[PDB]
């Protein structure tokens, strides 16, 4: 109900009751401890699904990877009691992440023998069985990508009295594609607004008209952004959207900036990504008529340590459209090197 | 536009027990979101392969499909007499969702020259002040018929109308009819009404038995 | 530009022969070709047509199941493989080059022809 | 009960009007799935009109965006569609396609929608006879031509359907004037030209109009001129 | 941005960065000081309006009237010092509210005088005359409705909310019909969402494909609701919105209900009104087929003070719509008496 | 600079095409004030197309539902509108209007948009004859007629402009065939019928066609019957 609400801008104390939006991306690791609903049923579901030819599962966000790594071998211990000749493995995430054509079913009955829910199962770690099951990772050679499910878990409830929130997740009963909304949120106040998610932070300001100010990214999802949690959903050109529609971008007039278009060849291969409208460290940008056309993004720093001190583009509004990542600094697609061929420059990975 | 869906070739011919392959290509990598639709004339379409790799329960498993980067294929191990229909390529990745141009499978049978006829207008039509000269073709194969008119060097340019029939169950050939209309005043301005025909199986025009003003 | 036929000869019934044709001043890789024969005292008649590589080819009823056609764009030559001859075949044979598209059904140049005979 | 699908609401409307379309269903629930409309133009392939999510979202194709409206009544498991500013080019057959790209699809019988300002008419029947330098065949090249009739259908039979061999009819084509045309042939060996009676029967069900025409090996007439 | 919070029912608590809202409806107009620009400059404003022919001013909300009532006599003191015969008279507001066809001008010069208006050592006094610049009230005789300006101010700062409470207001420089977004707010989270302002509060629930849950109203504002501070602004029909666009109702699929249409002929004469989906005491509603038509809203209690029991309607869905205020209970337009269609009941006049 | 509005970009296009039109501004800033497009049908009342708020909200009329789109530029103070899926009935005169009911309005000159499914050709001229049972008036009723010409403009003159008294030129009328037609008439006492020469000049600049047709009081010929 009540909140501290210390306004840094004018040092104001302010109290009442209403709705609260929190920035939780910066500290994702320690806020969660997931678990299925009665793993006795999850084991049966995974066993039944494998019989239909499904090979593995591709994660949708780092949260699911953390959950799978946490449960890890515990599944084999329970499976052993029923004599299941199957083994499950857990991999690792990579940027970006693709979809999964298939989906998981829901069992009609649970295991016939075995009444274990939770407990002593921490004291077992077995070896391979006659069959193998894989999840994420560098396992492109085991089974093709077209044999795995994707985005099949719902969020029944969020938040609990442990601080390792015992969020209950289970398989969806229906067929759907949109990103899970139970954790999404957004709000607007005065001359500021932001759309929030577990791994997304987008800020908008009103200087002149609604536009982009800053954004923080930890992962690239590929699920449709729910429209019913968006601001100003009127018709807008898909080109102008800075965040591509494919990368779970919001469908809002806020999500745009005049003079720039969709960025489908951005450095999505980077582990961590932040979008800021400031030039790369020590570099500079200009708007020029005779510059090159749209093309793959170029890193401002060469693999040999050489930096590029010239850039240009025609329709851009000066000076930056910059990306920030652990590996260095990049630029938007519209920007091109002024007097350097792309052959002698570190071309950004083209995942478009 | 976002996604374009292309099918090639447009049509192919085979016989009973032969192996036939159909290909479908996209403009960019969109994963394996793709399905094929089979359509029988006079009936509602149907879905046979879903997710580009799996077949639904039903007719025995003589259908196959695969993917390699950006190309797709559908093949029949052995053709059966009930497999002659139309097939379609469709994708459901990003809006707007498109469809393929389709492809047809038909029984194969051997070239035949057309029969070139011209049936006239009559007094019942000549009274109205407008007349139509119709060039008729019948029992020809393959589908390469062309029609032209050269009345006293006056070459026509996109004025006539044409239509085509079905292969017919038994004869297994095609027929065609070309029609052009003009007023009575211009109907009698010329005395030669010949429709020129070019077919891949022939070399020159033909001569027949009917005419205007010379019956 | 010119077209020249070759491969004529004589053989007993049930024999097999090979013919060829070529032209100059044009590239055949961009065009299809057709084959025709002229029966004794008869006008030119259809024999076979071959299309661009991988598009397919068509054979006449009188030749279906007997002969075969292939192209050699590298040297600008087209072969016709001929088997199981019976004396009725005796006729002159010609090679023709197709226009830009199969929709045309017309040719710009014609060959000189060659003679093929068979008897028992 | 088992799945059943039935469209309705079709008919003949004038240009510029509006109409509603419905697609009822039984068994499964329309609220928790994805539904879309598919139309097939005359003699063309399929085409996708619109899609509605189970969550209430909708997206429209370029050809129809800003003219249609779709909603579903979840109380009785029914789906409704609305269209405005109709035109002739929109004539086609529409299906409420269960376009589920993974599991499967159930399709209904469809419904026919027509837009045209034309308005029931009888056919006309004419005989023919060629000779000189323009038409050939070497056999009995006789037939009855049916023209200027609307709307469909019309049944054509010869000698009350007493013969079938060597009898076939050309498929019809719609002239720009709004009327149909076709042809029929009863070709037979020339030996039976003047020793048999030929009659072509034309039936126009919409107006109960029936016409007949007797075909004979008639020759030219040397009328005074 | 920095604050704390305690969940309504859950035990979750934290103090982290984010964006927060609280209701400001039932606080009943906290005692803010309202500096309408420098009163020295504002004195030159009304001079031109009266000179050009503006006689009265209508109110847009129950906040401008409070500012006028706060400043009052000091305005007359300025003209008394400068020697201009004019004054102001203030009434009370009645609902519904009506818009005005005029807007105030912007002076380019300051009144030449020693400003003794703001910060002076008390002693503010004046007398009454016949030159009345009436603002608000039913005094149409001195100034007809079509001669009154409306919504000719603009917010500049909402700070000092702790102790000084001096929201800065200044006359706008350009013409427009939209409201002032500087105080508007709206947010959504998970299964709940609500739109709020200084005089409205609407709650929408995620029970099934969104539907109106409950709302609170204190003044029937008729300003033009902005589109840039609302969610899901496309895909709705104006015939279904519970609050018609003329009444500043938000344009959103959230702002609707199943089985009901607009309520343009509702009981908009009360002072404070709350929308609740519940049957009023004693009364009940039956969904039948032989009911009447969409007539003007009818009061639930007869003029004699007794309640009316039986009603009917066709498109309704349990619970029925209802309006509740101090005067009593009112029902929806679609809901009419069942057995007797007699009009022997208190009825609301036509509104549009 | 002064306050003016200028239009540009009008022309001709076949049905189904698209075009871009601009509304430049001078002096004031288009961003601050409101804007709206207004079109005038030929010989009909004005119509309202769409509006754009200074805050960035737009509304479109039912006629252009889902076919138009308007955008504004801040760098050079210019306004743009896009049209898609044109049709014949859309032909009209377009111009942006400052629809502000507070201080005044500035309206641009405007430009025409034409939609035609057929096309350049010269006119025809024929003489006229009075008598029998349909027509009367008892005075010189001899003049020139122009029909089947396209496109505009054209002009009609008599005696190379030497004759001005009693000159009439009826407005051009568009037939269903997509061709223009007009008429020019003049009257004089019947006494001076055969004592003077009448000549009408017809000009069609788009086809560079000049046609002259001498007119005389022709009497009915007694040719063979
Ligand atoms: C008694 C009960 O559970 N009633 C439910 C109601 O709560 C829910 O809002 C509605 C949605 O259709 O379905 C019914
Ligand atoms: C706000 O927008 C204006 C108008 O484009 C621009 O000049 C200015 O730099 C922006 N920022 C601030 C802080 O005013």
């Amino acid at each position: 109900d009540v909140g501290c609400s210390v306004d840094f801008s004018k040092k104001e104390t302010r109290c009442g009751t209403g709705v609260f939006i929190y920035n939780d991306v910066e500290a994702w690791r320690d806020r969660y401890k997931y678990h299925p609903d009665s793993p006795r049923r999850l084991a049966a579901a995974v066993k039944q699904a494998w019989e239909e030819g499904i090979c593995g599962i591709s994660s949708v966000s780092r949260m699911e990877n953390i959950m799978w790594k946490s449960v890890e071998g515990e599944l084999n211990a329970i499976l052993e009691e029923n004599g299941v000749q199957l083994t499950v493995v857990v991999g690792s995430v990579k940027n970006p992440m693709w979809r999964g054509p298939q989906r998981l079913p829901v069992p009609v009955n649970e295991l016939p023998h075995g009444w274990k829910a939770w407990g002593k199962s921490y004291f077992v770690r077995a070896a391979k069985t006659n069959n193998s099951f894989v999840v994420d990772g560098d396992t492109l050679k085991e089974c093709p990508l077209e044999h795995r499910a994707w985005n099949s878990f719902l969020v029944e409830d969020h938040g609990f009295g442990v601080f390792h929130t015992s969020v209950w997740l289970k398989v969806r009963e229906d067929y759907s594609l949109e990103c899970d909304p139970a954790v999404i949120g957004t709000a607007v106040k005065g001359r500021e607004a932001a759309h929030s998610d577990l791994g997304y932070w987008i800020e908008s300001e009103k200087n002149d008209t609604w536009r982009l100010k800053r954004a923080h990214l930890i992962e690239m999802k590929t699920c449709e952004w729910p429209k019913s949690h968006t601001l100003w959903t009127d018709g807008v050109e898909e080109s102008d959207l800075i965040i591509p529609k494919s990368l779970a971008g919001p469908l809002s007039h806020h999500n745009t900036r005049e003079g720039y278009r969709t960025q489908v060849k951005g450095p999505w291969h980077s582990e961590e990504l932040e979008i800021r409208f400031e030039e790369c460290p020590g570099t500079k940008v200009y708007v020029e008529e005779t510059c090159g056309t749209r093309g793959p993004s170029l890193r401002s720093t060469t693999a040999s340590g050489r930096v590029i001190e010239e850039w240009c583009c025609r329709e851009c509004t000066m000076p930056p459209l910059s990306f920030r990542a652990k590996d260095g600094c990049w630029y938007g697609m519209e920007i091109r090197p002024r007097k350097e061929p792309e052959s002698n420059l570190v071309r950004s990975m083209v995942t478009a | 536009s976002d996604i374009q869906m292309t099918q090639s070739p447009f049509t192919l011919s085979a016989s009973v027990g032969d192996r036939v392959t159909i290909t479908c290509r996209a403009s960019q990598s969109i994963s394996s979101y793709l399905n094929w639709y089979q359509q029988k004339p006079g009936k509602a379409p149907k879905l046979l392969i879903y997710a580009a790799s799996s077949l639904q329960s039903g007719v025995p498993s003589r259908f196959s499909g695969s993917e390699s980067g950006t190309d797709f294929t559908l093949t029949i191990s052995s053709l059966q007499p009930e497999d002659f229909a139309t097939y379609y390529c469709q994708q459901s990745y990003s809006t707007p969702w498109t469809f393929g141009q389709g492809t047809k499978v038909e029984i194969k049978r051997t070239v035949a020259a057309p029969s070139v006829f011209i049936f006239p207008p009559s007094d019942e039509q000549l009274k109205s002040g407008t007349a139509s000269v119709v060039c008729l073709l019948n029992n020809f194969y393959p589908r390469e018929a062309k029609v032209q008119w050269k009345v006293d060097n006056a070459l026509q340019s996109g004025n006539s109308q044409e239509s085509v029939t079905e292969q017919d169950s038994k004869d297994s050939t095609y027929s065609l009819s070309s029609t052009l209309t003009l007023s009575k005043a211009d109907y009698e301005k010329h005395k030669v009404y010949a429709c020129e025909v070019t077919h891949q199986g022939l070399s020159s025009p033909v001569t027949k038995s009917f005419n205007r003003g010379e019956c | 530009v010119q077209l020249q036929e070759s491969g004529g000869g004589l053989v007993q019934p049930g024999g097999s022969l090979r013919l060829s044709c070529a032209a100059s001043g044009r590239t055949i890789s961009r065009y299809a070709m057709s084959w025709f024969r002229q029966a004794p005292g008869k006008e030119r008649e259809f024999v076979a047509v071959a299309r661009r590589s991988g598009d397919g080819a068509f054979y006449a009823d009188s030749v279906q199941g007997r002969f075969t056609v292939s192209r050699d764009d590298a040297k600008n030559t087209v072969y016709l493989q001929m088997n199981s001859l019976k004396p009725e075949d005796t006729a002159v044979y010609y090679c023709a080059i197709d226009s830009d598209t199969f929709y045309s059904g017309s040719y710009d140049y014609w060959g000189q022809g060659t003679q093929v005979t068979v008897s028992s | 009960s088992e799945v059943q699908l039935v469209e309705s609401g079709g008919g003949l409307i004038q240009p510029g009007g509006s109409l509603r379309l419905s697609c009822a269903a039984s068994g499964f629930t329309v609220s928790s799935n994805y539904m879309s409309w598919v139309r097939q133009a005359p003699g063309k392939g399929l085409e996708w009109v619109s899609v509605i999510y189970s969550g209430g979202s909708t997206y429209y194709a370029d050809s129809v965006k800003g003219r249609f409206t779709i909603s579903r009544d979840n109380s009785k498991n029914t789906l409704y569609l609305q269209m405005s500013s109709l035109r002739a080019e929109d004539t086609a057959v529409y299906y409420c396609a269960r376009l589920i790209a993974a599991a499967g699809d159930y399709w209904g019988q469809g419904t026919m929608v027509t837009v045209s300002s034309a308005s029931t008419k009888g056919p006309s029947v004419f005989p023919l006879a060629p000779s000189s330098k323009s038409t050939s065949g070497g056999t009995a090249a006789l037939g009855c031509l049916v023209k200027d009739y609307f709307p469909e259908p019309v049944t054509v039979s010869w000698n009350s359907g007493a013969l079938t061999s060597g009898v076939h009819t050309f498929p019809a084509v719609l002239q720009s004037s709004g009327l149909y045309s076709l042809s029929s042939v009863v070709t037979v060996p020339s030996s039976s030209l003047g020793t048999q009676t030929y009659i072509c029967n034309v039936n126009h069900k919409p107006s109960n109009t029936k016409v007949d025409k007797k075909v004979e090996p008639k020759s030219c007439d040397k009328t005074h001129t």
